[PDB]
């Protein structure tokens, strides 16, 4: 067997294999049972003014804004929307996705989306604070600010104008709470643009894009990143795959073969192979001040928490979102977290603490 | 910069002692080197970009009292400079959020883009 | 899907609205010539994009075995719908061969049909 290992270096994991200590009838999915799948609905079923996204209560969900037109390219929302409609998630703990934008853009790609089950629309502008306020920015678990106009300005100065004003809009709000408590991802273009998304860091033109704090704290993503994905995809040709089945939701090539016959992600009847689909893992963050380890978090060691969560749960843990100020003297306030993957076995715990961990369904 | 060198250090002012930094990437002409050196005691100019923090550094910007944006009021494409100039005050409040900005829009919309900016 | 075609023709064509007119009156009066049978006929189908077939169907109004599926060429679930595989010819046309500007990719449309098929 092949083991995907996370290590420093390769003459470490040449170690992995020189060790011998010695010498009923509903369609609740789709065709393949990768996904939920619901009824093609139409685009005025999901569409929401600003009264009616007022409101429907929405807590724990997903604000997509959108910086569209009639003439910008095509985004690909469908591989944005399909990783958050894995059928490794009960339909309870799906998550709602709102779109904020202009229709026009909308009208022309909710052909693909349009089979997903709690998909949203509001037709508005994501710098208008009214329509953030109505789908109650301050209680999402995420709010990702794209932009499909990410190639045809030319100005090579304000590229990043629309998604930097929207990310510095949302920082700025106040609810009866401030708004710099609100996770936003920013997806950027030129990646000097970095500096501005932060108020606190200390920029600096020179500095990669990895060194710099809203990436390390993951506010940011660029594609410049996954340059790097053609090499490693090269000297180890099932690293790709890996990723697509970690990233998309488990997309095997049984969906590709669907997607170049039919171009259309179809429901199914529900088989028991297909609820065999549904035994892929989760990954997801676990707070480490309430649950059965959180008597752990006393200045105590990573691997005790590794071996035990393993144990017990059969649960992997890559690494920790600490917070930034957590080693810090003085108690501040910034609830930014910044990410360490993969701590030794001897890596002390700070209690206020978030673990990445891969879930299993049970 | 010839009408702000007017209405900035016109005698009927009182005894001003500020001086006046500029700031362009693009490098001047002989008209305005001339000019500068008929203001050769209140007036430094420096080629940068606002945007670049080091340029910034360079100006002093964290010492300095104020900092002015002017803009092309007669720029082919409104919203485009409007742009340009809430890009400048992002970038000048990137660096130093304790700066008082004075700035020129040309809509009013873009003007309040600019009370969503958090500093 | 429903209507079974064979020993028909099959003319996909990469149009537009701005694209010239290719002329498919030429094309299909030859096959609709009078020294055949009214059984001996071959049906004619024409997958592409309905609005530049909108712009040429008042030429080929009056011929009795044509067929339109306002598809996409390069779709494979419509040269399924089409029965491709019983067709006596596919015919693989594109009016953009006079307004690309690239001298690289003006046959890419056209030659990533044909694989599509071959495949
Ligand atoms: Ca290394
Ligand atoms: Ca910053
Ligand atoms: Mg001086």
């Amino acid at each position: 067997t092949l083991g995907f290992f996370i290590a420093s270096d390769a003459k470490e994991v040449k170690r992995a294999f020189f060790y011998c200590k010695a010498c009923s009838n509903v369609k609740k999915y789709d065709s393949t049972g990768m996904f939920h799948w619901c009824a093609p609905k139409e685009i005025e079923k999901v569409i929401l003014t600003r009264s009616e996204a007022a409101m429907t209560v929405l807590s724990g969900h997903v604000v997509v804004c959108i910086f569209g037109d009639v003439s910008s390219a095509l985004i690909g929302l469908r591989n944005l929307v399909m990783p958050l409609r894995a059928s490794n998630f009960h339909y309870h703990e799906l998550k709602h996705i709102v779109f904020v934008g202009s229709i026009e853009y909308l009208k022309r790609e909710w052909e693909t989306l349009h089979n997903f089950p709690k998909v949203s629309i509001l037709p508005g502008t994501p710098l208008s604070r009214a329509d953030l306020r109505a789908v109650n920015i301050n209680l999402c678990d995420m709010c990702v600010i794209l932009s499909a106009n990410q190639n045809n300005i030319d100005d090579t100065s304000l590229q990043d104008k629309e998604c930097i004003l929207a990310s510095l809009n949302i920082k700025s709000m106040q609810f009866d709470t401030t708004g710099v408590n609100i996770p936003i991802i920013t997806e950027l273009v030129n990646d000097t643009n970095v500096q501005f998304l932060d108020q606190d860091d200390d920029d600096d033109p020179d500095t990669e894009l990895y060194l710099t704090q809203p990436f390390a704290c993951g506010t940011a993503f660029a594609v410049s990143v996954l340059d790097s994905l053609m090499s490693a995809t090269y000297f180890n040709d099932n690293i790709l795959t890996l990723i697509r089945t970690l990233v998309t939701g488990g997309a095997t090539p049984e969906l590709e073969a669907l997607i170049a016959e039919e171009n259309a992600l179809r429901g199914g009847y529900s088989t028991p192979q297909t609820l065999a689909n549904r035994d892929r893992c989760r990954v997801a963050q676990l707070a480490l001040l309430d649950g059965p380890f959180a008597d752990l978090g006393d200045g105590g060691c990573y691997g005790d928490l590794f071996c035990k969560a393993l144990k017990t749960y059969n649960m992997l843990c890559f690494g920790i979102y600490r917070l930034r100020d957590a080693h810090l003297s003085t108690p501040s306030q910034c609830t930014k977290r910044y990410v360490i993957t993969n701590p030794p076995y001897e890596f002390e715990l700070v209690p206020t603490d978030l673990i990445f961990c891969l879930m299993q369904f049970d | 910069v010839s009408n702000f060198l007017k209405d900035f250090l016109h005698k009927d002012r009182d005894d001003v002692n500020v001086e006046i930094v500029f700031l362009h990437n693009i490098s001047p002409n002989l008209e305005l080197e001339a000019l500068f050196k008929r203001h050769f005691t209140q007036v430094e100019f420096y080629q940068g970009s606002v945007l670049n923090p080091h340029d910034l550094a360079r100006v002093k910007i964290e010492s300095a009292d104020a900092c002015l944006i002017l803009a092309n009021k007669y720029c082919a494409d409104p919203d485009a400079e409007d742009a340009s100039n809430i890009m400048r005050v992002i970038s000048i409040k990137n660096y130093h959020p304790k700066i008082r900005i004075i700035t020129q829009m040309l809509q009013y919309h873009n003007k309040a883009h600019l009370l969503n900016i958090p500093s």
